[PDB]
RNA sequence: UCCGAUAUAGCGUAACGGCUAUCACAUCACGCUUUCACCGUGGAGACCGGGGUUCGACUCCCCGUAUCGGAGCCA
RNA sequence: UUCCUCGUGGCCCAAUGGUCACGGCGUCUGGCUCGAACCAGAAGAUUCCAGGUUCAAGUCCUGGCGGGGAAGCCA
RNA sequence: AAUCCUGGAUGGAACGACCGCGACCGUAAA
RNA sequence: GGUGAAAUUCUUGGAUUUAUUGAAGACUAACUACUGCGAAAGCAUUUGCCAAGGACGUUUUCAUUAAUCAAGAACGAAAGUUAGGGGAUCGAAGAUGAUCAGAUACCGUCGUAGUCUUAACCAUAAACUAUGCCGACUAGGGAUCGGGUGGUGUUUUUUUAAUGACCCACUCGGCACCUUACGAGAAAUCAAAGUCUUUGGGUUCUGGGGGGAGUAUGGUCGCAAGGCUGAAACUUAAAGGAAUUG
């Protein structure tokens, strides 16, 4: 039977959505169906920042961040301890935690 | 052949496939205010003391 | 007061490069990799290998006369991962602890404007 | 068997029959 | 990995830092600080003339390192070597650029991104490609959550920006342009010209690149370095 | 015939006249994994043959055997 | 008919004249788990037949047998 | 009365459904 | 370099890596969203030209010109075919390195055709909302795209104006969404899949147990690959849908 009303994705009124590639397995997946996440991370760590600030000229500086938008396929996302699996009722939950 | 003393201040949890390894947050006795995380084999407590043969390394924390 | 170089860390999976250059990049000093400090082909990407590489690099830096360094951290980029390997931050902390000075870290991974084509096929790398 | 491959088999058969009949036609 | 090489050489020690000498980089006069750093070359033998290997070099340096302020912290500057007079080699402007961190921090979703480019030339026969960027702004009192533009606003904004850049680069030679860029007045003009079209936050400009230089003209170069 | 190179543990390979000689593979064990593979640690194993120089020859000099490459060739 | 080659554990194949003979598959025993795969281990030979050469013949020499191959042309 | 801050995962292999007798054939489960 | 680990591969003739350029061809990241346009297929860099289209507004015009539609026609992803160009990337074939009992598979490295384009062909798809088009009615709620109206509303301009961008209310038309079931349904679920045994708004297409079979044959189209049309013998008591506890 049918599992989802969106069927897997976010294509109502388009027809075609121009695939992207998964970051891990390189699988072609439609962009609407993909999972998008955004991995924003300080460059070094929360641990080495003390050493960096101590060994840094230019005090006050910033320690800038790294930004990349991650696209995973369903299989990779389920394997990587992301959108894992949900009960029939909580599948409808569209919000984050 | 230098070594480094480190005092345990916080036990985090067990680690390893079979549970024979423990994560600890040690603070160095000399060069204090430095707090590294290490793997430990045997029974360990806080206020225990470890002898790091190599100090410039951190274990992959599980949390 | 400080004499500056450019560290140019390339933290790939399967390897890590630390190699410092002058401000222009044409003149290079002390290129060390993780596979020069280990014997596996498995730990070339290891933080320990990166740390030892950075230690040797800082030693040669202070042997030459370089005291400070700007950091350009890099991943494979292009069509590939675009996220850095494990041995980048380790090398950074290493050549911070060794005695060098740091200034103006940047992330310089080559990012495309919708690149040519990723490898693996449309059906993926299957395993 | 998968219907796609049953179809491919049937097509290769239709092709071989087309030519073994062109032998006489 | 160390002992994995089956053959080091297809068919079958000397330190090179005894062979090298240092060289100090001098920036132009449209920069508060001149001493950019030091560079290496080999001693100029009778057949290499290290000045020649050192002439066409390019050095990337922070505008914060050139000006003192950390507000010009992203804002990289590419300086091109042009002349050597006794260990204080002199540079000129080769281009400007932003840092990936700044560009990515600017690029957020649920707002419209606007990009423009012009390929204009200056009075000193330099040919420059100037890139401008802007992002839509969610007004105060705004309740709807995205604030997109309407794709004719985008075109009008882009027209305004392009004509402003062609107007402001024509008349500025190259150093006049650099002194126009450093205080970020172009951004203020763009904001004043677009505020009647769309709000437009973050009107930081973008990288500048040189496409075609005129011939050398050592005089205009040394007019900078006093 | 001339030049050059090579012969080294069971295979192959590296070497400074201050070592009956390191190396990856082969095998002897000890280890590690559910097992299998992968992997780590100690071992036992060899300087083509014969003369000469030398406080000291794998190593240098001479001769000979075998191999390779290129050059040559009036019984 | 002539010439060349080969004959080896149940099968395929190898060997310096120098241990009543290397390997692999098969078989058997035990183990893991019911069977395969896998881990350990064992057994099995008158080296085609008949002669000789040597301190020693699988090999070195002659004939036969069987298997394969080449030649059998000018008219 | 001093006081600037942080979150984060990779991973090798893993077939099947069951038997016996020199001849075809014979026997078996819910 | 690659991998889970490796090996094939490249490397003192300097590989990988750094910097500075140049060439080529492809692609159009991030912005990119339960957002938009299009008959669908499909369409994402800028600018210009060419023509087209919907929605809204309208105290404009014609005046039933309309709805659906056998036959008939245009368009029709990808692959594929013909011929030229182009040919970076990836890469059906193929070669190789492994893994494996085997592995002419998955993994790795190379790599032709193809992937791009011009002029023609092909006319297929899970071409899917697996839901034909037109029309009317029937429940609430809020958001959003486009247009329009109103508001002494906020802000910016030149305190001021007109704008533009926002806020509030309303409306037409869209893409959708949340809640409920009066109702429907085998149920999953549905604002249509409702207004259906209280059975008729209009109209086209298709199916009648499962296999054999979208096969054989004959026509027709197509360069071909194949497409469209399309049986019978024979066989069978179950195939199948949705849910339930294990
Ligand atoms: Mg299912
Ligand atoms: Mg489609
Ligand atoms: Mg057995
Ligand atoms: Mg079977
Ligand atoms: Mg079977
Ligand atoms: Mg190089
Ligand atoms: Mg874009
Ligand atoms: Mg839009
Ligand atoms: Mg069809
Ligand atoms: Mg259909
Ligand atoms: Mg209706
Ligand atoms: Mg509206
Ligand atoms: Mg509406
Ligand atoms: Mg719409
Ligand atoms: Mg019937
Ligand atoms: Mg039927
Ligand atoms: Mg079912």
């Amino acid at each position: 039977p049918k599992k989802r009303a969106s069927n897997g994705r976010n294509k109502k009124g388009r027809g075609h959505v121009k695939p992207v590639r998964c970051v891990n397995c390189s699988k072609s997946i439609p962009k609407d169906k993909a999972i998008k996440r955004m991995a924003i991370r300080n460059i070094v760590e929360a641990a080495a920042v003390r050493d960096l600030s101590e060994a840094s000229v230019y005090p006050e500086y910033a320690l800038p961040k790294t930004y990349n938008k991650l696209h995973y396929c369903v299989s990779c996302a389920i394997h990587a301890r992301i959108v894992r699996v949900r009960s029939r009722e909580d599948r409808k939950n569209r919000a984050p935690p | 052949t230098p070594v480094t003393l480190a005092k345990v201040i916080k036990v985090l949890g067990r680690t390893g496939s079979r549970g024979g390894v423990t994560q600890v947050r040690v603070e160095f006795l000399e060069d204090t205010s430095r707090t590294i995380v290490r793997n430990v084999k045997g029974p360990v407590r806080e206020n225990d003391i470890l002898v790091l043969m190599e100090s410039e390394r951190e274990a992959r924390r599980l949390r | 007061s400080q004499v500056f170089g450019v560290a140019r860390i390339y933290a790939s999976f399967n390897d890590t490069f630390v190699h410092v250059t002058d401000l222009s990049g044409k003149e290079t000093i002390a290129r060390v990799t993780g596979g020069m400090k280990v014997k596996a082909d498995r730990d070339e990407s290891s933080p320990y290998a990166a740390m030892l590489a950075a230690q040797d690099v800082a030693a040669k830096c202070k042997e030459v006369g370089i005291t400070a360094v700007h950091v350009k951290i890099r991943a494979t980029g292009g069509t590939r991962t675009k996220t850095p390997g494990p041995g980048g931050q380790a090398a950074l902390r290493a050549l911070a602890r060794s005695g060098l000075r740091i200034g103006r870290i940047e992330d310089v991974t080559p990012v495309p404007s919708d690149s040519t084509r990723k490898k693996g096929g449309r059906r993926g790398r299957r395993l | 068997m998968r219907a796609k491959w049953r179809k491919k088999r049937t097509r290769r058969l239709k092709r071989k029959r087309r030519k073994v009949r062109a032998r006489s036609k | 990995a160390v002992g994995k090489n089956k053959r080091l050489s297809k068919g079958k020690v000397v330190d090179p830092f005894t062979r090298k000498e240092w060289f100090d980089i001098k920036a132009p006069s449209t920069f508060e600080n001149r001493n950019v750093g030091k560079t290496l070359v080999n001693k100029s033998t009778g057949l290499k003339s290290a000045s020649d290997a050192l002439k066409g070099r390019v050095v990337e340096v922070c505008l914060a390192d050139l000006q003192g302020s950390e507000d010009h912290s992203f804002r990289k500057i590419k300086l091109r070597v042009d002349e050597v007079q006794g260990k204080n080699l002199l540079t000129n402007f080769h281009g400007m650029d932003f840092t990936t961190d700044k560009l990515r921090s600017m690029v957020r979703k649920w707002q419209t991104l606007i990009e423009a480019n012009v390929t204009v030339k200056t009075s000193d026969d330099y040919v420059l490609r100037i890139f401008a960027i802007a992002f839509t702004r969610k007004q105060a009192n705004q309740v709807k959550r995205h604030s997109y533009a309407q794709s004719s606003h985008i075109r009008a904004i882009r027209k305004v920006i392009s004509e402003i850049l062609t107007k402001e680069v024509q008349g500025s030679t190259l150093a006049q342009l650099t002194s126009k860029l450093i205080p970020e007045v172009i951004n203020k003009e763009i904001e004043n010209a677009t505020k009647d079209i769309f709000p437009l936050q973050n009107i930081h400009v973008r990288k500048v690149k040189l496409l075609k230089q005129p011939k050398f003209d050592v005089g205009a170069l040394m007019a900078l370095h006093g």
